[PDB]
């Protein structure tokens, strides 16, 4: 009703792993740039993307 | 290790909300409206005595 946008969370996981961990060159391209941008921030609940 | 067996397999635990220092926050928010205000924080704003 708001908006489009979404964020990500990857639960219990250090985010040096992500984009390896995402199937990002075997995915659609919407699931590939939710593992990148400036927008890192490493929480205790996993990685917020 | 204990957890690592379990966490091999499929089995997560999630981490609280408040943390437990935002716990204890709290009740020391209450311990000094007690002995600053008696009871009568509890029912309204609170009235020194
Ligand atoms: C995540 O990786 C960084 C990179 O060195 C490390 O400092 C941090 O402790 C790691 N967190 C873990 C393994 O939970």
């Amino acid at each position: 009703n708001t908006s489009n946008q979404v964020a990500v969370l990857y639960q219990d996981v250090n985010c040096t792993e992500v984009p390896v961990a995402i199937h990002a060159d075997q995915l659609t391209p919407t699931w590939r740039v939710y593992s990148t941008g400036s927008n890192v921030f490493q929480t205790r609940a996993g990685c917020l993307i | 290790d204990l957890i690592c067996a379990q966490k091999f397999n499929g089995l997560t635990v999630l981490p609280p909300l408040l943390t437990d220092e935002m716990i204890a926050q709290y009740t020391s928010a209450l311990l000094a409206g007690t002995i600053t205000s008696g009871w009568t924080f509890g029912a309204g704003a609170a009235l020194q005595i």
